[PDB]
């Protein structure tokens, strides 16, 4: 299980670190902890623990 | 709200122990200065 839910968080960090290159109008001031810190809140708590 | 003062790891996550602001310190740096000549003078001749 917690192997397979560090797959879903590379997953969505592979494909979160591209927004700001393709959509620079949006995100002028977002530094890449703004999408760490998204991340880890869509993630389940028993797995930021470990 | 701003980039540098968020956290993620809890390694800067610490217990506040106490907290000093802008005019505590300045009249706290006037008083040390005259308590340091007013006790000098009070020993000596």
């Amino acid at each position: 299980v917690y192997a397979s839910e560090l797959s879903v968080m590379k997953v969505d960090m592979r494909h979160l670190s591209l927004m700001q290159r393709r959509f620079p109008d949006v995100l002028i001031q977002a530094r890449p902890s703004h999408f760490w810190k998204a991340v880890l809140n869509d993630s389940p708590e028993a797995v930021k623990a470990v | 709200q701003r980039p540098e003062r968020i956290k993620t790891t809890p390694y800067l996550e610490g217990d506040v122990l106490s907290s000093d602001s802008g005019p505590l310190l300045s009249v706290f740096a006037l008083q040390e200065i005259m308590q340091k000549v007013r006790q000098v003078q009070a020993d000596y001749m």
